[PDB]
């Protein structure tokens, strides 16, 4: 029941990594800001509107 | 046979149940109180006061 009908789409969950192997704070927006590329183009696929 | 048309009170979601056709319409007020009947006393002017 993850739609309200069939064929409009659902919704996403994006992983960043672990969490023990991110100690300097320079390391962290890295892989935030290269895990913001695939939200971006995820939203747009079911005309999500800009 | 039938026609085909618009179905504006089935529930046709994903995972849902469609087997009522009356599912989206509302519940609405008459418009009328069902109070209950009266009482009267009949001893008021039969005595001395």
């Amino acid at each position: 029941s993850n739609e309200n009908i069939a064929g409009l789409g659902t919704a996403s969950v994006l992983e960043v990594g672990k969490k023990a192997d991110l100690n300097t704070p320079a390391k962290l927006g890295e892989a935030i800001i290269g895990q913001l590329t695939i939200a971006r183009a995820k939203l747009t696929s079911n005309y999500v509107p800009a | 046979a039938n026609v085909p048309g618009q179905k504006v009170g089935t529930d046709q979601g994903k995972g849902k149940s469609g087997s009522d056709a009356l599912a989206l319409f509302l519940k609405v007020f008459a418009g009328e109180v069902l109070t209950a009947f009266t009482r009267r006393s009949v001893t008021a002017d039969k005595h001395i006061v």
